[PDB]
């Protein structure tokens, strides 16, 4: 990942996006060429452009590349829904005495109708109290992957232990859903009066409070 | 042709791993075979490459003399034997097929790749999962729909196929992934949408199958009586 | 720069014996030697290559093991068909080949005796102006047999050329003959002509001497 | 025709050499200093020391005792003191508090006829001293003479790199008041490493006191008869003649007259009838300056020459070195390399010139293949693995690597190409793993008959010979394009001087020219420009980012007509590209012809036969 | 599955020119290393020249000059041309492919002979047996190689020892032939040896008799 790549780039369905991969003079600035690879999120990477001018079989004509001086370019004619992948530049390194890849770039072209986050709160059933543990699930649905900050409180002090953030999974209707867990004990479960889960999204805050007793 | 690798491997912090990359539809011929790893959140590295027609390996500077790569030419299968595993090494591994050419560049390009071998490090051993049922309350059932499901805890491996009524339910089912914890434990969730009119005539059960643990627990779910 | 020298030149072994033919090099060469088997009247063929491997089609009897200086071509079982010469070959960085000496393997035979047969020149050769007198050697083994000629009880050097025939396939019998060329003027000057032999099979040397005046 | 010394200590026999150093101009207007009692002209002024002073002294009573060299002469800077009193020759280097009028006192007694030095008033005190030299004692005459001048002393002083050089030669003369004309080559006497900056110097004389000079110490004294002259040293080109004895007997000038410059180009003391190019208006250089980019980073030569691993023969690594300064002496003096045969470059000139970029190629190969790296070679390596062009610039570096690249057994970690159907292009590297075929039937990647791998392993056993040992090879490929250079050798950087005929050193090239401001606009990726005559006339000067046009000090193209050295010294000078200011001198009898302007020759209305060709039908002759 | 055919060998005068043609089968001469290994009669093998897959060739120190190799891709035939020859150049020449340092595919051998003499008939002289016994005829001053010896028109085949030809100082070969015969049949059977060779087409039938009185 010595070869410099942007952390993330933005594209639109119909415009041109140029990605620059500039490295050191020992590997990129030398006579060695570049090799572009496309890695789908869930599929092994494959060779995209080799030799900086040729295209292997199965590669669409929209993908083009060039090299000038100490830089490499990846020109794509249009962006499709299947173009959401990480692109890497690979070149031979004289100092490292081996082939190395680039840092990678993120190309995300997507958009969803994000709405207000609808939250539901769930406490352990009576039979969870005999397991010497207490978990608190804060189920959240119909939201966006952005602004998934989760906060916990007991009406007197915020909780800073046992909190976590889970990466949401894609649904079948272009939606993302996740959940958060809070590890506690049955000894202190009955001490507090109420528990709530705080979710903040684009300034819209919703509060749900349950009563164990 | 195509390259076939092994399945997922789980090891210990300080054990030895041994994966294979078989070839289907044809041998490696005389092209050199390389090995490329890929970590989540990072780029792709290069441990080394093998020439199968001579059995000669060329390593990298970052990987010292603790990993040896061997490739049998008769069976057309390469190996990636590595020792002294570390918890950082939680990446997948691909076997790359180089394709040289003639020119001023002479940069090796990986034409054919593998399918990936997820190697993970976990000090915790295999234990028995425990499942408890969840039912909605009176206040949660404001409308005609209800939310309920089963959650899996103490399960070491995140991947666990969860089926509703042995696959009889396909609408409204959602699968949630695991998350890292303080002790390295994993936990998932699962919730379904059902009408309130079917809560007194049809029961819901969860069937969880754990292939490495050789266990299968059948548990019933009942609505709450106090609320 | 490189002078390939082979220690054995003519080794005799039975069927159940190892010749142990070795080659030497001035400079160390690491496992880059090849051996050949050139039959008499036939093209040479490769036997081993890279001093450790074996060429396809060669019977699995010729082996070799040499790291940098001392190579070998030991054969576990000796067959009558592979009775030929051997050479050690090594190439430079450029393709300049350096073939070594020749080593021949012969079948063992009884020592017997080098039977001497004198032959005065005929009177037909008198008018030709050149006189040639030879003495014959037959059924002798090994090749160590002096053919030095004695004329008037004096040593003669640089006047005869040796001629040795190939080994027969019946009983492997050797034969030797030397031809001495002299002018007719010098033929009448001398009176005593003979050739003497020395061999392991004879306790004492045997010499047959004739005179120009005989009937 | 005076002041000529030996510029170098190299013995030359029956050869003529032209040198460039601080010499005395010929027929110069030297300053005259007189001291006659009669009157009372005791002149010991302070005059500058620009680049060197030629001293000519006519002495008969030894009235000059020493000289004072320094900068301020007020006990603030280091000064050089030389003196010759009645006993010794004392040379000391201290910070003296010099008086306004230093002198030496000699007293004469009427009762007994004897002269003895009495007063020594040169400096007040000396605190810190660095260099001191005292000669052997001797007895001097110091007796006044009623005759004319008899002894002539000539001294030449130079201060180059802190070294003081004194050249002296004594020649007897017999004159009254004149400069004795003649040739007397000065010999080296003593080199003093003072290492001080000298700007002004003052002459020191002696005082004579007796009963015939009443008064106090400031008025009761006489001066006697004395005379001395001072001539400056100007950097000019000269030609010197060395005979079998090794002493210079005569010399010619190259900057005095156009007739003198004919001898400099012809390298002879006799000028025949003909035409010579000479110069139009030649100004001798007075300084030498250099200019280089301000880069001060060291090039990463350690990584290339001390890598932990080396690339294969076929897959040789290529490294580009730029944006630094590279010193070629530390690698040369390592006493470990074994190959230094270079084509197009020289070890002495490697630190002067530079190129656009430097390429480094590293691999391991045997000695018999080390000598195959040269471009004029063929073979399995010199035609299939690495090819160098016939116009390759630079050279490779190889050294013994017996300690590394070898194990207990065979070291099969390095390979090389063996089979190839076509000749490799220069500066091309191939990494092909395809199965090589020789038969007519195609090979589908199998290892059957007539199907072998092109790569062949190398046996690097420790028991191999010297020529078969694996040698680490580093290839340096120098390429010079029209782009500005980003890497150059380690050299100093001086200041910039304008409107003077100076020696300029811009980006490795040196020459003579005048630096002037230019209004031309230059595209960024071009550094140097040339005129129609393919001469360099523009420099970029990246330090100041200002364009300076090289102005020739003298374009030449001036005809000089000489009737003959044996006949007369008068010559005729004809200027071709000048229409009748750019002449050596206006002179008289200026005539303008179609071929050019003729000076120094009288034009007549007659028409005789052509003696020497002039041009455009004009002819000249030497008549009464 | 390899085969090499050599042609063009024969008799040439010293300081002459001879062109060889090495025909290849089963492989291409312009894609692999081609070697020219020459073995002297009665001596070991010796390298002479090599040809690479490209346009580069190397020759030995003794044959650095007066030697040229020019392969032809039109007929897949290898050609070797020598403008000058010496007396030591008489030997058997082999063209053979080599996979680097070693050779793998050899071939037949042409015979190149250099001499200042010409064709000459064989002078046959009998050898009188001394009074088992040995009898034969001596062939002297014949050129060139080879000649054949037959006894009783091929009837006698036991005890025949035909010595190989040996080059004399005069440049003409010599040969001796002997046959072991019993002493009891010296005066009964007559032995005639036939010597003939196609370069001169000379056939002489000379009988050999026992030693007679002076
Ligand atoms: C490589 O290392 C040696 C030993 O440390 C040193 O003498 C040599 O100067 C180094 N090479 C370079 C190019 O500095």
């Amino acid at each position: 990942s010595v070869l410099t790549q942007p952390p993330s780039v933005s594209g639109a369905p119909g415009q041109r996006v140029t990605i620059s991969c500039t490295g050191s003079s020992s590997n990129i600035g030398a006579g060695y060429d570049v090799h572009w690879y496309q890695q789908l999120p869930g599929t092994a990477p494959k060779l995209l452009i080799y030799g900086n001018s040729n295209r292997p079989s199965g590669v669409p004509d929209r993908f083009s590349g060039s090299k000038s001086g100490t830089s490499a370019s990846l020109a794509i004619t249009g962006l499709q829904a299947e173009d959401e992948a990480d692109y890497y530049c690979q070149s031979y390194d004289s100092s490292l005495s081996g082939s190395v890849f680039g840092g990678g770039t993120k190309l995300t072209v997507l958009g969803q109708p994000k709405a207000a986050p609808s939250v539901t709160l769930f406490p352990p059933s009576s039979e969870e109290l005999q397991a010497n543990k207490a978990t608190l699930v804060c189920l959240i649905s119909d939201f966006y992957p952005g602004a998934v900050t989760v906060a916990w409180k007991a009406d007197s002090s915020p909780v800073k232990a046992g909190v976590e953030t889970t990466t949401p999974s894609k649904q079948s209707n272009n939606k993302y859903a996740a959940s958060s867990y809070l590890s506690l004990t049955p000894e202190q479960w009955k001490s507090h009066r109420s528990y709530s889960c705080q979710v903040t999204h684009e300034g819209s805050t919703v509060e749900k409070t349950v009563a164990p007793t | 042709v195509q390259l076939v690798e092994s399945g997922a491997e789980v090891k210990k912090p300080g054990s030895s791993v041994k994966v294979s990359c078989k070839a289907s539809g044809g041998t490696f011929s005389s092209y050199a075979i390389s090995w490329v790893r890929q970590a989540p959140g990072q780029g792709l590295e290069w441990m080394g490459g093998i020439i199968p027609i001579l059995g000669i390996a060329n390593y990298a500077q970052k990987f010292q003399g603790r990993v040896t790569i061997t490739a049998d030419k008769s069976t057309s299968t390469a190996y990636m034997e590595l020792s002294s595993l570390r918890s950082e090494d939680t990446a997948v591994y691909y076997c790359a097929r180089e394709n040289g050419y003639s020119g001023y560049g002479a940069a090796a390009n990986f034409d054919l790749w593998g399918r990936g071998t997820l190697v993970t490090v976990s000090s915790a051993s295999t234990k028995g999962p425990s499942v408890f049922p969840l039912a909605p309350s009176s206040k949660s059932t404001s409308g005609g729909t209800a939310a309920l499901g089963c959650l899996v805890k103490d399960y070491f491996p995140e991947p666990v196929t969860v089926s509703w009524n042995s696959g009889a339910l396909t609408s409204g089912v959602h699968t949630f992934p695991a998350v890292l914890q303080s002790s390295g434990l994993y936990s998932l969730s699962s919730v379904v949408t059902v009408p309130s009119s079917s809560l007194g005539t049809q029961t819901y059960i969860c069937n969880v199958n754990h292939k490495p643990s050789n266990t299968k627990v059948d548990k019933k779910v009942e609505p709450k009586s106090c609320d | 720069d490189i002078q390939m020298t082979q220690s054995p030149s003519s080794v005799s072994a039975s069927v159940g014996d190892r010749v142990t033919i070795t080659c030497r090099a001035s400079q160390g060469i690491g496992s880059w030697l090849a051996w050949y088997q050139q039959k008499p009247g036939k093209a040479p063929q490769l036997l081993i290559y890279a001093a450790s491997t074996l060429q396809s089609g060669v019977p699995p009897r010729f082996s070799g093991s040499g790291s940098g200086t001392d190579f070998t071509l030991t054969i576990t079982s000796l067959q009558p068909e592979d009775f030929a010469s051997y050479y050690c070959q090594q190439a430079n960085s450029v393709l300049a080949l350096t073939f070594g000496g020749g080593t021949k393997v012969e079948i063992k035979r009884t020592v017997a005796a080098p039977s001497v047969f004198i032959f005065p020149p005929s009177d037909e050769q008198l008018k030709s102006g050149t006189a040639s007198v030879v003495c014959l050697l037959n059924n002798f083994y090994p090749r160590e047999a002096k053919v030095q000629w004695k004329v008037d009880n004096a040593l003669q050097s640089g006047n005869s050329q040796e001629s040795v025939t190939e080994q027969d396939s019946k009983d492997s019998t050797y034969s030797l003959s030397s031809t001495l060329t002299l002018s007719k003027a010098d033929y009448e000057k001398h009176k005593v002509y003979a050739c003497e032999v020395t061999h392991q099979g004879l306790s004492s040397p045997v010499t047959k001497s004739f005179n120009r005046g005989e009937c | 025709t005076r002041g000529v010394y030996y510029p170098d200590k190299v013995f030359r026999s029956s050869v003529l050499h032209s040198t460039q150093d601080l010499f005395l101009p010929f027929f110069s207007n030297v300053t005259w200093f007189h001291a006659i009692h009669v009157t009372k002209r005791f002149d010991n002024p302070v005059l500058p020391f620009n680049d060197g002073v030629y001293f000519a002294s006519t002495e008969k009573s030894n009235i000059i005792r020493g000289w004072i060299f320094g900068t301020t002469l007020d006990s603030k800077t280091q000064s050089l003191l030389i003196v010759n009193n009645a006993t010794n020759v004392v040379i000391k280097v201290c910070e003296f508090q010099f008086c306004n009028d230093p002198f030496l006192g000699v007293y004469y007694h009427k009762n007994n006829k004897s002269w003895m030095e009495s007063e020594f008033r040169v400096y007040s005190s000396a605190n810190n001293c660095t260099f001191e030299y005292v000669s052997q004692p001797f007895l001097m005459d110091l007796e006044g003479k009623q005759g004319n001048f008899k002894n002539l002393r000539e001294f030449v002083f130079k201060n180059i790199d802190g070294y003081f050089k004194i050249y002296s030669k004594h020649t007897p003369i017999n004159l009254v008041r004149d400069l004795p004309q003649g040739f007397s080559a000065l010999e080296p006497l003593v080199d003093l490493p003072i290492g001080i900056n000298i700007t002004r110097f003052q002459t020191l004389l002696a005082l004579h006191r007796s009963y015939l000079t009443p008064g106090d110490s400031s008025s009761g004294w006489t001066a006697g008869a004395a005379a001395y002259y001072v001539g400056y040293l100007q950097p000019r080109t000269f030609l010197l003649k060395y005979n079998e004895n090794g002493t210079i007997t005569d010399a010619v000038d190259c900057a005095l007259d156009p007739l003198s410059e004919t001898k400099c180009t012809l390298k002879s003391f006799t000028v025949e009838k003909g035409i010579y190019q000479t110069s139009n208006f030649r100004v001798q250089p007075t300084e030498s300056i250099v200019r280089f980019p301000n880069i001060t980073n060291l090039c990463p030569f350690g990584e290339v020459f001390n890598a932990t691993r080396f690339a294969s023969v076929y897959a040789w690594n290529r490294k580009r070195i730029s944006n630094c300064v590279a010193d070629y002496s530390v690698l040369y003096n390592s006493a470990s390399f074994s190959t230094f045969k270079c084509y197009g470059v020289s070890p002495t000139k490697l630190n002067d010139l530079c190129f656009t970029n430097v390429y480094a190629d590293s691999f391991v190969i045997r000695g018999d293949e080390v000598r195959q790296i040269a471009p004029g070679q063929t073979g399995k390596i010199a035609d299939y693995n690495y090819k160098l062009p016939d116009d390759f610039t630079g050279c490779v570096i190889a050294w013994n690597s017996n300690n590394l690249d070898s194990k207990v057994g065979g070291n099969y970690n390095y390979l090389y190409r063996l089979f190839r159907k076509s000749n490799l292009k220069p500066f091309e590297r191939d990494i092909s793993t395809e199965i090589y075929q020789a038969g007519s039937t195609p090979c589908n990647g199998v290892e059957g008959f007539n199907c072998y791998f092109p790569l062949q392993s190398y046996g690097f056993q420790p028991t191999n010979g010297v020529g078969y040992q694996p040698y680490r090879v580093v290839v340096l490929s120098f390429e010079l394009l029209h782009a500005p250079a980003t890497v150059c050798g380690p050299k100093k950087s001086t200041n910039l001087v304008k409107n003077k005929c100076v020696n300029f050193n811009f980006n490795g090239l040196t020459g003579t020219g005048v630096l002037t401001e230019s209004n031309k606009k230059f595209l960024p990726f071009q550094q140097f420009g040339r005129d129609i005559a393919d001469t360099t006339d523009a420099v970029r000067d990246p330090q100041t980012l200002e364009i300076l046009d090289i102005t020739p000090c003298s374009f030449g193209g001036v005809s000089v007509i000489t009737p003959g050295t044996n006949t007369s010294n008068q010559v005729a000078v004809l200027y071709q590209d000048v229409n009748c200011w750019r002449v050596y001198s206006t002179g008289s009898n200026v005539f303008q012809t179609r071929a050019g302007c003729l000076i120094g020759a009288e034009h007549v209305n007659n028409s005789y036969e052509c003696d020497i060709p002039i041009g455009a039908g004009i002819c000249a002759s030497y008549q009464t």
